[PDB]
Formats: structure tokens, C-alpha cells, sequence
């Protein structure tokens, strides 16, 4: 429809009013902008002099009736927090926005029996009225037409959920820093969103009033600097710390040694000019890391300065302390995709949905009034048109993965232009992915730079136990990685200072004979460490503690370790190579920052020690290597061996999907329990690996040649146990099973004790092992490993937060919690006195 | 409960958990129902020199999560550290 856009007329005799009608409004009523001019007839060359006096507040009033539903007011100080009215999220507010911007996210669609999520660029829609209200006060004076929105970032805080439908999200804001550039004035304002009282995300907003501004009295810089952590390992930097006047302590004699100080530093900075600061004031708490991992206030940063050219406090800590979180690049940037997006014919679909009715987007007369080449598409729209393709690929079409998002507005765009965004992955940040985008139009010109801090998907870590033993495992990683170097060296140093051999030597060349010489003053500490290791076995039903190395005393000069082929075959040298090369692998991925902060981890048999030392670091790598060595020797002498070193125990790798089709995992446990009760020889399912396809049974060498022969008969007879016990007769299969077990166990007693264990049709004997571990065979040998574990794992280094919900044992196989019901479950599975000591005194610990 | 008491309870609990690993059967089948069902993990990253815990999780998903991973419609990226290091390091070939 053909609406009036301009009313040119005389207002008074000498005053022209050119008035510009804008129609698209909140209340349908078009708003007038009366641009006044003086017509001076005495100055014939340029008679039309614009009324510059009383101009910014008239532009303000016009914009107020397009952005601010409140009463027109400018006598509120910029420093003081600005509140937003409580804005809620509907399902309509998602459908209009997502269709307008083409955000084709199914998490933003209504799917049954799940909450509808909202776009992270809907948060500007939520909090435009609070964010933009920052620039309005008369001390933040400027021309809103020439005002260029420079940048606009989001930071979804760690631990809070992203926005959903219904969520009534209050808005607030405050002006971080207003600074008179030579080219204009950059106001940085942060406008957070608060749901259920708690903040959700911070929404950074850098605006630019282009011009020349002397109003330095109104400039300030209230920057809330990032926290800075620094380890106090020396008494040199302490003397440096005590010399720092800003650094004041509530306890002047507080032990700063070997602690960890975090600094929640905020610096206000007023100005004389753009360079010199009239007042610099760095303050905040100083938080020492208590062994419990919590952070307690021990002092105050309190810096006070006049004519300063920089923040000494930040200058000091940024060199001498860390940011709490250091990013790492990629070796090469990943060329994700060079995608194409199109700005829409009209800027009305976004202008309406957001409530940003800046006429330079819509009114061709306002657009050309500001010298723009036409009705400029919203920058924030282009922001949402590229973030949808950043939400499309890096986050695998997921919405909760998006944490950060910053988008600098560089080039002005007309409607109907063909963009070209080359998406470039640059590095990690503590698991999360850094994606750098660079939008160029049809003519190859930079329009939108910025990035997105996107969470990697939920990750689970499955640490291998034993298995394949190999010469030179992780030597390539050791040659390359800096973390792999550090961990192996540390391990090796601990080994040679504790156990008088090099772990590197063993994995590299695999010597047949290694001689530990107790030669000197150092040698004696190694001998005491070898004669300090104990185990407990049952002969004639007595709990006696036997000695590991029965041929080591205090007259023993040198011990020899032997192997038939190579020492990497013997469990006590095999397992420290595996757990070290895993820990090396993990400390290479952590160095590359590929580990999510909330990733679960469940270790297999031996891997659980690598996982715990990896994800928790509750014991040092020096503690881990000697823990797996002590267990590897305990897992050696636990069984009685002949003079040759062979024992009458061993493993099988049961495949129950090879004996019978209807052979359930209730049938293999029933057959193994019935065999153990009939033959009287120990056999137990010790590894629940894969359902009805992969198990491991641990027990006597005879006891694993009867269950194999029970499953060789059942396959060749085609008789099931679960059908006949139910549908034929009650407890008849119990009697009918003991005669098959009696037949299988009669032939398995004739052969001598070092018996060659057969590979069945549904059983594979796991060679290189002759110890029943993960069974009841080691009930006796548990007790001395407690006395071992207490010295090694220190209670101060155990972080409950790092273990909670992530550490999944192989005992209980649940999310680790500090609850009565979990300790009850661990007692029920493993009868222990110190578990029932807590359970009974549970309410005494509660208070 | 204090952080100090919660810390020593964690230290005690992990001590008997670790101590009774070799003294209890590895109930890993239903451990595979803690991170594939209870947490819904999309990357099963194995750490080790061979794919031992990779062929168990893929065959756990084929056996009894083909219809659970069709109901939620999620993709589980089953990798190892020895075999598929090109993908975890994010180091493709040009």
C-alpha cells in the first residue's frame, strides 16, 4: 500500500521540518522523525544549516517508540545496572524466529515427550530492550543512525541448561566499559539472562558511536578480568608476592608454600584520555586451593592508582599465573565446508520477530539518509544465518553443545546477496571445539568474523586391561609427544629409585634376564622395598601372610628376574607397560585438550587403575606404576606353581552363541555353579564382557575342562536346560545335569595336573595366564592389598567432584556416589568391616 | 555432609573398589548399560594398543541397542586409540 514516507514543510518562518514517517511499529501507529534544519537566507551558498543542538534526544525518542515499551527517560546513570521486564519463551516465539532465519533445528521443533529448545540467538530477542537501553543515557551521547553494532557474543555458563520453551527468563545488563576512541566511542555492555533466579548466559554487546568525543569524564572501564591461577612451588616468587602492595593477606604468616592461589580480579579504570587512566582500581578475593579441592578466601587484591598506563595486577598474574583454561590450536586447520547463505528480499521477517525496528533495515529513505547503499539486513540476522550452519555441522544438529558464540559485524549487506562462509576448525579448549568462520559476499569481501566454542558430544573412556604384549609399545608417541615423554621419564625415574630397573629398557629390548643389584646405600632401600611386599594364601585353612621373594632377605646381594622368551611375557612387567602407554595416550589427548570435563570413564580389570590415575589423578604416575607392579607380583605368587613354574588354574573365553541358540547367560552360570557343586573344583564367570557371546571363567585347570565338555555334549545332543526345568519337570534337570557333569569330570581327573586345556566349540583357553583373578580364589589375598593401598592413594588427593557420576567401577558398575545405599551395595557384593563402620555411623557423619 | 568427610568416604570407597577388582567378577555387560543407556554416550573411545573394548560396544549396540539408537535416533562413534588415532586427534589427510 502507497503510504506517505516524507512530509517536507516549513515549521516556522526560518525553520524547515523534513519529517520521515516509519510505519512498522509495536502498536501499528507510524512514528514521525522531525529532522529540523535552519534556512538562513543571508548565507546564499549553504542556506540550509542543520539544527545540531537538541538532535540526539529526538533520534532517541523516535528509537524509544520502536525498541523501549517503557516511558521515554535518559536521566539514569550508565554505570548503574539496567533491568529488563521478565520475558518468557513460547512455542510460537520459536516457530516465527526459526522460519525467519532458516534455523532448521529439530530440537527447536515440537516432538512428543520432550521439551522444545530455543535458538541461542533468540537470547537477543529475550534481552534486546535491556541491552540497547545501556547506550541511551545522555552521558552515552551519540547519533543512533551512524551507530554501528560492532560485535555480539554469547557464553552459555558451564553446568546450566540452554534455553527451553516455557522458561521465564528475566534480563539484566551493565556497561562493562565506555571508551572514547579517536574514530568514535566503543561502549562494551554485558546483558545476561536469568532463569529460576540463576544466570543462564552472558550476551556481550560492543556498540560504536562513530565521531569525535571529548567526554572522558563519562568514560570508565569496569572490566571483570578472568580468574588467574598460579602454583606457589618456590620461595622466590613468594618474596615477589610479599613485595606486591596490592596483594594483602588476612593471615600475614599464612603458609603460601606448595599451594594454588586463584584471583577473581575485577579492575575499574577511569580515563583522562584514550591512553592515560585517571583512576585504576584492581580488587577481588584471593582463593587458596585447600586439599579438599575447594577455594577459600585468604586475602584481598586491593590496588589503588592515579595516573597509570596499564593494570599492574593483570600484567603480573598473566605472566606469572594461568587463565584457569588454556586453548591449544590444531596442527592444521580443518576445512569443514565453504557453504552459501542468502540474505532475504525483505528485512521485515527478522525486524518483527526480534523487535529491532531500526529504520535503516526497512525505510529506504532512512537507509539513504545514513549514506547506506539501501535497507541494510539486520547484522544479528546474518549472525543467526551463519550460527545455524555452525549449529548444523560442528554440533551434529544438537543445540546443548553450543556454549560460546561471538560474531563481529565488519561489512554492511544489502538484501538479495549470495554469501560464502568458509568454516575453519582451529583448536580445542579443554575438550570443547574452537570453530573460526569468515563470511564473504559475491565479490570476496570479509563480512562476519568470530567463532563458536562448541562442546564435543558426551564421551566415555574404556581403558583396556591385559591382552596382547608387544615390544616397543608407544615408543613412537614417546619419541613425539611432550606429555608421553614426561610420564614415561617419571615412571622410569620412580622405577630406578624404588625397584632398581628401567621400564623403558624392558619394553624396548625385552631382556630374558634382569638382575636387580642391591649395591650401595641406595641398593639397601631397594632391598627393603622388595622385602616390604607381602601376600596371603590358604594352606590347611590358615590366614598366614607369606613373603613375596622367599629368596630375598638382608644378606641377599642381587635378585634375578627370568623369562623363557622375554620379560614382557611375565605379568609384573607386561601390565606396567600397558597402564603406562594408556596413561601416556590420555596425557597426549589432554595436552591436545580432547577430554570433556563431564565425560564418563569405566576401566576393564587393569584399565580402571589407568582411568582413575588418568581422570582423577588421585594417585601420582609414580604411585600407579608401583601399584600395578605390586598387583602383578601378587597375581603371580597367588597360585602354587611346580618347579617349572606351571599351575593348575587358567582361563577360557566362553562364546555361548556357539553351543546353542536358546543357550541364555542364566544357563552358562547355572552349568558353572552346578559343575562347581558336583566336581567340587573352583570355576567362576569372572568377566561379563558381552551378553551371551563373550565371557571368561577363572578356576582350576580340571574345572575348566568339565564345563567345556558339558557345552561340547549339549551342542551335539541339542537339549536345552531353561525349557525342561519349566515346561517338563521341577528340579529334574538338576539330577539330569550332574550325570553330564559326572561324565565330563571323570575323564578330566585321569590326565596329569599340568593338563593341556582343549578349545571347545563354545570355549577358547586364554593362554599365558594360569591364575584365577576376578574370582573368589583371591578372597584370602585382598587384606594385604588394603595395607598397600593406604600408603599409596592419599585421601587429600581424592576429588569427589571429579569421581562423581563419571568413575564407573567393575565391582558395582554404577555412577560413583557418596551415599549409604552405594556402601550397602559394595558391602553386599564384598563383605568388609570398614564399609559397615560407615553404614552404622552414617547419621554421625551426616552431622 | 562436609567436603572433608565426603573426601575421606570417596578415598575409602575407591580403596575397597580397587582392592576387590581382582576379588570380584567384571560385571561389564551392565557397565555397557551405564554409558550406552544411563549417560547416552556418542563416542566410545578405547585407550590401548589393540581394539579389545571396541568390538564389545559395537556388538552390544548391534545386539540390544539397534532399536534404542533408532528410538532416540543417535549415532555412537566407536573408535580406539591404536587403530583410529586419525579421528580422535582430528588430523585428516589433504
Amino acid at each position: 500500500e502507497l503510504k506517505p514516507t516524507v512530509i517536507l514543510k516549513l515549521l516556522k518562518e526560518n525553520i524547515i521540518q523534513m519529517e520521515m514517517i516509519e510505519n512498522r511499529t509495536m502498536d501499528g501507529k507510524p512514528v514521525s522523525l522531525p529532522l529540523l534544519y535552519n534556512f538562513n537566507p543571508d548565507n546564499g551558498f549553504a542556506p540550509i544549516s542543520e539544527v545540531m543542538e537538541d538532535r540526539n534526544q529526538r533520534i532517541k525518542e523516535m528509537y524509544w517508540k520502536l525498541w523501549i515499551d517503557e516511558p521515554f527517560n535518559l536521566d539514569f546513570d550508565p554505570r548503574d545496572v539496567i533491568k529488563g521486564k521478565d520475558f518468557e519463551i513460547t512455542a510460537k516465539e520459536v516457530y516465527d524466529f526459526t522460519h525467519a532465519v532458516g534455523n532448521n533445528c529439530e530440537d527447536f521443533v515440537s516432538r512428543p515427550d520432550r521439551t522444545m529448545l530455543a535458538p541461542m540467538d533468540f537470547a537477543i530477542v529475550v534481552g534486546w530492550r535491556a541491552i540497547i537501553k545501556a547506550i541511551f543515557p545522555n552521558t552515552v551521547d551519540g547519533d543512533l543512525l551512524k551507530l554501528v553494532h560492532l560485535s555480539n557474543g554469547y557464553k552459555m555458563i558451564p553446568g546450566a541448561k540452554p534455553l527451553q520453551v516455557g522458561d521465564v527468563v528475566s534480563t539484566t545488563a551493565v556497561i562493562e566499559s565506555v571508551v572514547n576512541q579517536p574514530t568514535g566511542k566503543i561502549v562494551d555492555v554485558v546483558g545476561t539472562l536469568s532463569r529460576n533466579g540463576k544466570p543462564v548466559m552472558e550476551v556481550t554487546s560492543s556498540f560504536f558511536y562513530r565521531g569525535n568525543y571529548t567526554d572522558f569524564e563519562n568514560t570508565f572501564q569496569k572490566t571483570v578480568e578472568p580468574v588467574y591461577q598460579m602454583h606457589i612451588k618456590t620461595s622466590k616468587d613468594i618474596a615477589v608476592l610479599r613485595s606486591k602492595e596490592w596483594f594483602q593477606l588476612d593471615d600475614e604468616d599464612f603458609d603460601l608454600l606448595n599451594k594454588t592461589l586463584t584471583f577473581e580480579t575485577e579492575t575499574e579504570v577511569t580515563f583522562k584520555n584514550a591512553n592515560i587512566f585517571s583512576s585504576v582500581k584492581c580488587f577481588g578475593p584471593i582463593k587458596v586451593e585447600l586439599p579438599t579441592k575447594e577455594t577459600v578466601e585468604i586475602g584481598i587484591v586491593d590496588y589503588e592508582a592515579g595516573a597509570s598506563h596499564g593494570n599492574p595486577v593483570v600484567d603480573f598474574l598473566k605472566r606469572n599465573g594461568s587463565t584457569l583454561e588454556q586453548k591449544v590450536n590444531l596442527e592444521n586447520p580443518i576445512p569443514i565446508a565453504v557453504l552459501d547463505s542468502y540474505t532475504p528480499s525483505t528485512n521485515e521477517p527478522y525486524a518483527r520477530v526480534s523487535g529491532d525496528l531500526n529504520p535503516i533495515h526497512v525505510s529506504r529513505h532512512f537507509a539513504s539518509y545514513a549514506n547506506l547503499p539501501g535497507t541494510i539486513t539486520h547484522g544479528m540476522f546474518s549472525s543467526a544465518s551463519v550460527r545455524a550452519l555452525i549449529e548444523n555441522w560442528a554440533a551434529d544438529s544438537v543445540s546443548s553443545r553450543v556454549r560460546g558464540y561471538t560474531c563481529q559485524f565488519v561489512d554492511m549487506v544489502l538484501p538479495n546477496t549470495a554469501l560464502k562462509t568458509s568454516i575453519q576448525h582451529v583448536g580445542m579448549i579443554n575438550g570443547r571445539k574452537l570453530i573460526k568462520f569468515e563470511t564473504r559476499n559475491e565479490d570476496d569481501v570479509v563480512v562476519l568474523t568470530g567463532e563458536a566454542e562448541i562442546e564435543q558430544p558426551v564421551t566415555t573412556f574404556v581403558f583396556t586391561g591385559q591382552g596382547s604384549q608387544e615390544q616397543g609399545m608407544g615408543m613412537d608417541l614417546y619419541k613425539t609427544s611432550k606429555a608421553a615423554q614426561d610420564v614415561w621419564n617419571r615412571a622410569d625415574n620412580h622405577f630406578k629409585d624404588t625397584y632398581g630397573f628401567s621400564i623403558l629398557d624392558i619394553v624396548i629390548n625385552n631382556p630374558v634376564n634382569l638382575t636387580i643389584h642391591f649395591g650401595g646405600e641406595k641398593g639397601k632401600r631397594i632391598r627393603e622395598n622388595y622385602s616390604a611386599m607381602i601376600f596371603e594364601t590358604i594352606v590347611d585353612g590358615k590366614l598366614k601372610t607369606e613373603k613375596i621373594f622367599k629368596e630375598i632377605n638382608e644378606h641377599s646381594t642381587s635378585y634375578t628376574f627370568r623369562s623363557e622368551k622375554g620379560l614382557l611375557s611375565a605379568t609384573q612387567f607386561t601390565q606396567p607397560a600397558l597402564t603406562l602407554m594408556e596413561k601416556a595416550a590420555f596425557e597426549d589427548l589432554k595436552s591436545k585438550g580432547l577430554i570433556p570435563a563431564d565425560a564418563t570413564f569405566a576401566g576393564h580389570s587393569l584399565g580402571e587403575y589407568a582411568a582413575l590415575a588418568s581422570l582423577a589423578d588421585v594417585m601420582s604416575i609414580e604411585s600407579l606404576v608401583e601399584v600395578v607392579f605390586y598387583r602383578g607380583m601378587t597375581m603371580q605368587v597367588a597360585v602354587p606353581r611346580d618347579e617349572l613354574g606351571r599351575s593348575n588354574y587358567g582361563m577360557i573365553a566362553i562364546n555361548p552363541g556357539r553351543v546353542a541358540a536358546s543357550f541364555s547367560q542364566e544357563a552358562l552360570q547355572y552349568v558353572v555353579e552346578r559343575v562347581g557343586k558336583r566336581t567340587g573344583w573352583l570355576v567362576e564367570i569372572v568377566n561379563y564382557n558381552v551378553e551371551n557371546q563373550q565371557y571368561v571363567a577363572a578356576g582350576d585347570l580340571r574345572a575348566l575342562d568339565t564345563v567345556t565338555n558339558v557345552l561340547n555334549f549339549i551342542k551335539l545332543q541339542k537339549i536345552d536346560i531353561i525349557e525342561l526345568q519349566k515346561s517338563l519337570s521341577l528340579e529334574e534337570v538338576e539330577g539330569h545335569l550332574f550325570e553330564i557333569i559326572d561324565e565330563a569330570s571323570k575323564k578330566s581327573a585321569v590326565k596329569p595336573r599340568p593338563l593341556k586345556l582343549e578349545r571347545g566349540f563354545a570355549c577358547i583357553p586364554l593362554v599365558g595366564i594360569s591364575v584365577p583373578f576376578h574370582s573368589t580364589y583371591l578372597m584370602n589375598g585382598v587384606k594385604p592389598f588394603k595395607s598397600f593401598l593406604k600408603k599409596n592413594i592419599i585421601k587429600e588427593n581424592v576429588k569427589v567432584a571429579r569421581l562423581a557420576g563419571k568413575y564407573i567401577p567393575n565391582l558395582t558398575a554404577k555412577p560413583f556416589q557418596v551415599t549409604k545405599e552405594y556402601f550397602q551395595d559394595v558391602y553386599d557384593l564384598t563383605g568388609s568391616e570398614p564399609i559397615k563402620e560407615i553404614i552404622d555411623n552414617w547419621e554421625k557423619y551426616e552431622q | 555432609m562436609k567436603p572433608e568427610v565426603e573426601q575421606e568416604l570417596a578415598h575409602i570407597l575407591l580403596t575397597e573398589l580397587l582392592a576387590y577388582q581382582f576379588a570380584s567378577p567384571v560385571r561389564w555387560i551392565e557397565t555397557q548399560d551405564v554409558f550406552l543407556k544411563d549417560f547416552n554416550t556418542e563416542r566410545v573411545v578405547e585407550i590401548g594398543p589393540s581394539p579389545t573394548l571396541a568390538g564389545m560396544a559395537q556388538r552390544t549396540l548391534k545386539n540390544k541397542y539397534e532399536s534404542y539408537d533408532a528410538a532416540l535416533s543417535l549415532h555412537r562413534e566407536i573408535l580406539c586409540y591404536s587403530k583410529d588415532a586419525k579421528e580422535i586427534y582430528y588430523t585428516p589427510d589433504p
